[PDB]
């Protein structure tokens, strides 16, 4: 068992994004004492519709950065956002507990596989 | 002192901006947090504290108006001051014996301390001196929308001790909430003051502790905190004529007209109180 | 005796905000939940506790309106009292030989004190005044939905003795329960009425008890408590008319339309009583 | 050593997750009054689905203060919680009495890895 | 050290062009901003090291103007210089034995550093001194309306070491905010200054730190960086005639009459000052 490109799980999606805004971010702006997980993994599960606004308006600049120089992951970045956030109908305003368990599952799932090569 | 005739509800409401209201001291200092819904949280021991604050300020230790828990007290010096004063003498763990006797020292301290006069105390230590309910009662204060805790990180110019690489430049973090309203229910019972004597000049001075609450406990990490609006229900008899869950739902917070992105000043929020019921009279002390 | 005429049933709910509705004993003093589903638990014998605190406050020890268990009271104490009564003298363990004695010294116990004629008692001591098995009665008080108790790290800015650094100087601790509402099912027995004489201004005051019970417990651990809703069935007859699981189903509660996220207010479930079977009418305006 | 990497049974990794949260927070808030196990045990096992996001919360929080200096591990614990996670599909609603059983043993075994000199 | 006798409020009014008023630590030193609305920010600590600067540089080490937070400074060495200053003998982590030591202790500290006297410290280290409240408190600066940090790239044209990649005319970046202005709310409290001795003269020299800080504060990263507006609330009493909110609510900061764009001066933004209550006094220092 490991990650699932194909649970289309609302809050399984809304943890690999944000793992893979965490990567970017990381990429990005690297040194940070604080990383976007430390600063908003509980928010992001309990009010996913208020941060993950923000979050994804920031995350534009971000992968555009490192478009700019010459390494390219961020293209790979940026279609796994889009994929997920095209298999995202829309961002609930709040999440019960158990869907943040599984928010939880998914994100840790996806920051398996970013680990990887 | 004759205690208060009638029972009281009361709302407040505060809120901050840019600064930490209630840090935790489990999840490092941030904000208390729910943490399944992202609402804050401030305890009402934190409350409880500033209203101690105030008091001790205003009335600078007069007598009758001392306060009970206080920054580095020894309590059962105290104890052992109320068991002088009564004349008796302390046995180890233990109230003594008659129950007169016990009275008089619960009473003593429950006369000459404001603060276990009006929010009762626990004193079973080894210098046993009873407890007390205390008819004033506070729910954890709780905010209307989600807050976001910002984490701030910011730097040191100096090095707190000689070392290898320490003259050196440190790291330090700030927790604040960018901004939050927050509600607080209170409770006052009629019989639990006559038990303790809790009365009408105390009231007035537990209504000028709420109003001014905020204004002397500003700190580097409380940033600008401030009290809104104070809805208080007096009921004509001594046990109520509504419910308090009935009164409370009278006061109603909900984003202002054009209020858009999330809040960041009062006026982003408007607040407005319902018609109390028949045997409740609703006062707004602000 | 003119004890009541019908049988009933009713249903009780009440909820608490960021309260303790009831502490467990042995394991520290979390809320008690259910621990293989996470369902919030009270004990019969917490509500049992309000309504008695509930009828001493407002009875205040009237004649026939006393409470056995009191507080920190000597039961032998009040049998002897019983005893005395009767012009009896009371054996070592045993009740009076004569069967008519020993019904009379009961029968004080149960027409001097109101919580002995409602929910019972265990009298067998070392001055036996028998045992009352209770008109009256309450299950456990179980939550629509699962709980999650927080713990809440709370300091204090006092010492009790000596401080062990003499940095903190105290690390308290609170539970709270951030919601949950909770149903208790309860009976009410005609033909122990007649054993005891619960008569019907009895009743009326323990369906008083049971919409007040909350008003006056405020405390700092117990949060904000209110009861909600109060369906009573009562049957045409003596012994009834239809199950009691049969009533209770008619009582439906169900997450309203505002199911998103978790429940942080009563209006976030929503209440519907059915109707009742021919021979049972159900009163539901408490 | 008797712990068994291997053995991927639900009940068993969620205990090993226990107990790996449990040091994570034993290292950062030493000589803490009580353990996250006194705090959260009974509900854990009562209610798992609704509550190891609120220990993961706790966590990372932990993890990040170790990150912080070099007695930092925070990368060991980190790596545990991601490799155990990796083979949870999804948290259970419910335990059985066995379940629970399993996870006391899988707690258990994971503790006294992680005691391991 | 006669303190000062009345309560203060005031609000300062800077703006930065073309510069970083604030470097972020974790957002790769780009300016402090409020991540959902994009508002600037500039923490409190900023414009204290700004006053301490500023302090340092008017009065160059006066006996009773020393700055205890310096770059080059270790706080334990300076703890110790307090511990012999009072004769006494620094035990390994805790305050001396009896109280008035202790007192001696932290009003040494106070006495001869500025910056204790005036916004507190924290010198519970290992040569523990106690703590000091602070009289002076700032908040956070938030600019008036949103702000859009840049990031412009430059080059250099030489080379920090030799590398075998070389030309490596290396690529550097600043971050500057092209406009902002910032208002800032503080509050100075008589109870607090009485416990350290804050006086008049330390008063007039933090307005003039306020008004002149950042004059000598030029640097690369920085541009022009000036303070427009500073508004002083004098309280006629030690405590306050009016809440703190109230009268930051009499400044009035909005966009100059036809100005249309973005903002790019002082000039765009027009500033009003209301009437203040009538035991509160009002004055402009700039």
């Amino acid at each position: 068992v490991s990650l699932d490109p194909a649970r289309t799980d609302r809050p399984y999606l809304l943890g690999r994004l944000f793992a893979v805004l965490e990567k970017a971010q990381e990429d990005a702006v690297p040194g940070a004492n604080a990383t976007i997980k430390d600063r908003y993994l509980a928010s992001a599960s309990a009010n996913p519709g208020q941060v993950f606004h923000m979050l994804l308006k920031n995350a534009s600049n971000h992968t555009a950065k490192l478009r700019k120089d010459p390494e390219r992951k961020a293209i790979h970045y940026e279609i796994m956002m889009q994929e997920i956030i095209d298999n995202i109908s829309d961002f609930p305003v709040t999440m019960s507990s158990d869907e943040q368990g599984l928010f939880m599952i998914g994100y840790y799932h996806q920051r398996k596989a970013l680990f990887t090569k | 002192m004759t205690a208060i005739a009638n029972r009281y509800e009361f709302v407040l409401l505060f809120d901050v901006e840019n600064g930490n209201p209630n840090g935790d001291p489990d999840a490092g200092n941030m904000p208390r947090i729910d943490p399944e819904t992202g609402h804050g949280l401030v305890t009402d021991v934190c409350l409880k504290r500033k209203i101690r604050n105030h008091v001790a300020l205003t009335k600078e230790g007069a007598e009758r108006f001392n306060i009970y828990i206080q920054e580095k007290a020894i309590l059962n010096e105290t104890h052992e001051r109320a068991y002088t004063a009564c004349d008796l003498k302390p046995e180890p763990k233990k109230l003594p014996k008659k129950v007169e006797d016990a009275k008089r020292v619960t009473d003593w301290m429950c006369t000459n301390f404001y603060d276990i006069r009006t929010f009762g105390a626990v004193m079973t230590t080894e210098v046993n001196c009873g407890q007390v309910r205390g008819p004033v009662q506070m729910a954890f204060a709780r905010s209307v929308e989600p807050v976001v805790p910002q984490e701030v990180s910011i730097t040191r110019m100096a090095v707190t001790t000689k070392a290898e690489a320490e003259d050196n430049r440190t790291m330090g973090r700030k927790h604040i909430v960018p901004y939050g309203l927050y509600v607080a229910h209170g409770f006052i019972s009629a019989p639990l003051a006559e038990k303790t004597g809790f009365s009408d000049e105390d009231l007035t001075l537990f209504w000028d502790a709420l109003v001014n609450m905020f204004e002397h406990d500003r700190s580097a990490a409380r940033g600008l905190m401030s009290s809104r609006k104070l809805i208080v229900f007096k009921h004509q008899n001594r046990l109520g004529n509504a419910p308090a869950h009935k009164l409370f739902d009278l006061v109603k917070v909900s984003r202002a007209e054009g209020s858009s992105g999330p809040a960041r000043s009062f006026a982003d929020y408007a607040v407005t109180v319902g018609q109390a019921p028949e045997g409740v009279e609703v006062k707004e002390m602000l």
